[PDB]
């Protein structure tokens, strides 16, 4: 039953440096290969730097090589990154991964062990509730929503008329404004014949800063 | 150039012009085959390959459990010894810690090593077979990982080759208790038998014979399973040393020798019971009472010294004077006046007490001569087949010339009166003796 | 440095059908050291294929490796609704990792045209000095679609950052969010904001637009 643990999740400020952490249950690190692999939000996999526990050899693209570190303590079966100088283009989640490949004449072997993965979000900002802005409507079916704006950091939860409107609800992924604060917003498609009738409230709360705020989205001519 | 000579006096024959091969002494070697500390690996896939080495690397791992487990007519005259002491001796010598260490740092980067021991005697050392340069180099990282694969099917096979060795090596040893005899091709091949007997510390006539008789090396050879420890698997070879070359040697030939008379249980009879096989031995005579311990190639003859007598040089004087005055020769007493042919080299002894019918064959056409009561023989030389009742003998078709030595049977010479008929082991001097107790005595009174 | 490609982007496929993806280096890979992994979101790397054609302990049997030198191929033969998701391919020399863009593995759906809508920025947050147009593209399917801003038939260019949502779970559509955002100042200094959008389920592009007053 191996299993591997990784640190919590991190918020760092421009040029400061994170340390995440990999430990190793149910298994050496001496037998193991450990590489870290990131992915920025919705980009690909791209991979850093690693430790081959067979040879004793630490490994870097040469893209991270000048402001990575890896550290290998075999004692306590724990293998760490530090990646210093960061800036908004490392806001990404950190990855352990068994990536290594063992080749030998008769064949070759590999793990497939994973860590959880560590959030890493870097950005010059302060805890902050959001504002909330109505999406007002204006043929037989009309659409109307909320746009949570401003906000940091991640994450914030959106429902309509304290849940009981649920179908045809689209709540968007945040993106990351040039200002360091997530936006997005939510929208729900309701038969233009109830705009006059049910009021429609999008319920939102944000948790890191303690802000609920529900906010009516009446029609607007 | 073999011969031979019948007494019809004493119902014996002596077959001379055989060649010595006398076992003095033993020689330890030092088997060896690097193993490898495996546990249960971690790939538990379902690859038909996979699966294949799987359960091949168990036999491996099971066979190295089994072994670690082991590790948790004159015979009553002969001498007891332990044949395999000398082979044991040197099992515990390497048992001694560092013992082993000097085996494997002097089998570092060589297939053949010559290591002192503690004990002050060097022993050639043989590393025989390489299933961890294979298993732990090859093998053993892609098994103790996750998920692993097996390039070639080729590999199946050739691992079976490899592990093929070690596993009839555990079977020989678990099934004979760790002690093996005689020695097969599977502890030590013909290649492995014949660079341990160039490079003994022997004679060049030493390893000359050694060389053509390897079959018979063999028989007379033990393998000794020893220990396993650290990644050593070390079995110690105990091969004979033939330290008495080339002396003549001479078998000889007995069977009972009765009386001819007509009545049922009015017959002494007599038996020499001085057979088996005789070779020289530094000014003595190595007298081998059991010819079933001795093996016969071509004219060559390999005896064991632990199944002989050491005796005078005087014992070969009772085959033409049986009497003499300077050996005693040995006799057995009794009653039983049962017919028997004993085959020799070139012919075969024919005692015909009774009412047996007793013949010689020819293979063109059976009995060709008949034989009356008493003990007779016959050459080789035109005889095929012999009868003596229910019991067809067939003769030794080797050549060689034969010679027949006449005399009068030495029973006529002997009183039937109070000749005493129980006595198993006794002799000439000590028949006189039995006579005159019972002759001398009875006529004072 | 070697760099893989991926082909084709998106892969529109339906249960019970083979899936063929592919992956291409810039220079010789070895065959040992291509590997396949599977990733669904919110999860970490999954690995099915390793060494180009060896099959993972416990991987289907419905997946299948092959590929020499600079071309490589993973085969779902008979796609399952879990197997919908990213695959990417890993290459290394000497112990040197680089990912593949990656391959997506979608629902196929039929063609479905989007709902468009277009919002104003709300009078309230226009206090605040922001304005934030958003405008809304609605169940639609496939994911490729384009959206384009005029301002007064001028076309705005960088001003603006969409959000897609997963393929819907009941009817396997898409839904995107595109948002412009303009200083005050700049939002009241025009007057038409339009919002263009082409995508393949219509036969020419639609625009939805309003006046400021
Ligand atoms: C399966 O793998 C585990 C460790 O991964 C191992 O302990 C176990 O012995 C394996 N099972 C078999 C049948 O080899």
């Amino acid at each position: 039953q191996v299993q591997l643990v990784q640190s919590g999740a991190e918020v760092k400020k421009p040029g400061a440096t994170v340390k995440v952490s990999c430990k190793i249950s149910g298994h050496t690190l001496i037998k193991l290969s450990i590489h870290w692999v990131r992915q920025a939000p919705g980009k690909g996999l791209e991979w850093m730097g690693g430790y081959e526990g067979e040879v004793d050899e630490i490994f870097y693209a040469q893209k991270f090589q000048h402001r990575l570190t890896v550290i290998a303590d075999t004692a306590t079966d724990t293998v760490y990154m530090e990646l210093g100088r960061l800036t908004s283009d490392d806001t990404a989640v950190y990855f352990c991964g068994t990536l290594g490949v063992t080749v030998t004449e008769a064949g070759l072997g590999i793990d497939d062990y994973w860590g959880q993965g560590t959030l890493v979000t870097v950005s010059s900002a302060s805890t902050k509730g959001p504002s909330v802005f109505p999406l007002a409507p204006s043929g037989g079916t009309a659409a109307l929503g909320c746009l949570v704006k401003d906000y940091f950091p991640e994450p914030v939860t959106v429902s309509w008329n304290s849940g009981a409107l649920t179908s045809g609800v689209h709540t968007f992924p945040a993106v990351l404004q040039s200002s360091g604060l997530y936006s997005l917003s939510s929208v729900v498609t309701v038969p233009s014949s109830s705009l006059g009738t049910q009021t429609y409230i999008c319920n939102v709360n944000h948790k890191p800063s303690n802000t609920k705020v529900d906010k009516k989205v009446e029609p607007k001519s | 150039n073999i011969t031979e000579e019948f007494y019809q006096s004493t119902c014996s024959a002596v077959s001379k012009g055989y060649l010595s091969a006398l076992r003095t002494g033993w020689y330890t070697s030092v088997i060896t085959i690097e193993l490898s500390n495996i546990k249960e690996n971690k790939c538990n896939g379902t690859d038909a390959k996979v699966k294949l080495i799987k359960q091949e690397l168990d036999k491996y791992k099971n066979a190295v459990t089994e072994l670690q487990l082991l590790m948790q007519f004159l015979g009553f005259l002969l001498g007891v010894g332990s044949a395999i002491a000398s082979g044991v001796a040197v099992c515990k010598v390497l048992h001694l810690e560092g013992e082993v260490n000097k085996i494997k740092s002097a089998l570092l980067s060589t297939n053949k090593a010559v290591v002192s021991l503690s004990n002050g005697v060097s022993v050639l050392t043989f590393k025989v077979l390489d299933l961890k340069n294979y298993i732990d180099k090859q093998l053993l990282p892609i098994l103790n990982k996750q998920s692993c694969s097996i390039s070639n099917i080729e590999t199946v096979i050739e691992f079976q080759q490899k592990n093929n060795r070690l596993l009839e090596i555990t079977r020989e040893f678990s099934v004979n208790a760790g002690v093996t005899t005689p020695v097969s091709t599977y502890m030590l091949t013909n290649s492995e038998l014949l660079s341990l007997i160039n490079d003994m510390p022997i004679t060049n006539d030493q390893k000359k014979l050694m060389s053509n008789n390897v079959q018979i090396v063999r028989q007379q050879s033990y393998s000794i399973m020893c220990i396993i420890k650290e990644e050593v698997l070390a079995y110690v070879v105990q091969l004979p040393l033939y330290g008495v070359i080339d002396t003549p040697c001479w078998k000889l030939h007995t069977s009972p020798l009765c009386t001819t008379n007509t009545k049922e249980g009015s017959n002494i009879c007599l038996t020499r019971t001085d057979r088996g096989w005789y070779c020289d031995n530094a000014g003595s005579v190595s007298f081998f009472p059991q010819a079933e311990t001795c093996k016969v190639q071509s004219n060559r003859v390999f005896c064991d010294t632990m199944n002989s007598l050491t005796l005078p040089s005087e014992v070969n004087l009772c085959n033409v004077d049986i009497f003499n005055p300077k050996y005693d020769c040995k006799i057995m007493t009794s009653k039983t006046d049962v017919s028997s042919s004993v085959i020799t080299s070139l012919g075969a002894i024919v005692s015909c007490y009774g009412k047996t019918k007793c013949t010689a064959s020819n293979k063109n056409r059976g009995i060709i001569k008949t034989f009356s009561n008493g003990c007779d023989y016959v050459s080789n030389k035109g005889v095929d087949t012999v009868s003596v009742g229910n019991t067809l003998y067939y003769v030794n078709k080797q050549e060689g010339k034969s010679l027949y030595v006449k005399g009068e049977p030495i029973i006529n010479f002997y009183d039937p009166l109070v000749f005493p008929s129980d006595e198993f082991d006794a002799s000439i001097s000590q028949v006189n003796e039995k006579i005159n107790q019972s002759l001398a005595f009875i006529r004072k009174s | 440095e070697i760099v893989l490609t991926q082909s084709p982007g998106t892969l529109s496929l339906s249960p019970g059908e083979r899936a063929t993806l592919s992956c291409r280096a810039s220079q010789i890979v070895s065959r040992n050291h291509l590997a396949w992994y599977q990733q669904k979101p919110g999860q970490a790397p999954r690995l099915l294929i390793f060494g180009a054609s060896s099959r993972a302990t416990g991987i289907p049997v419905r997946f299948s490796g092959s590929g020499s030198g600079t071309d490589f191929t993973l085969t779902i033969n008979g796609l399952a609704p879990e197997d919908f998701a990213v695959y990417y391919c890993l290459s290394s020399d000497s112990s040197i990792f680089t990912f593949g863009p990656g391959t997506k593995v979608d629902f196929k759906r039929t063609v479905a045209a989007p709902s468009v809508f277009i919002f104003p920025p709300s009078d309230e947050q226009l206090k605040s000095g922001t304005a934030s147009v958003v405008c809304l593209l609605n169940n639609f399917y496939p994911r490729e679609a384009k959206v384009q801003w005029k301002v007064d038939n001028a076309l705005q260019s960088g001003n603006s950052q969409e959000s897609v949502t997963e393929q819907d779970s009941k009817d396997s559509t898409y839904s995107l969010s595109s948002t412009l955002t303009l200083s005050k100042a700049d939002y009241e200094k025009h007057k038409v904001y339009a919002c263009e959008v082409t995508h393949q389920g219509l036969s020419s592009p639609v625009t939805k637009s309003f006046n400021r007053g």
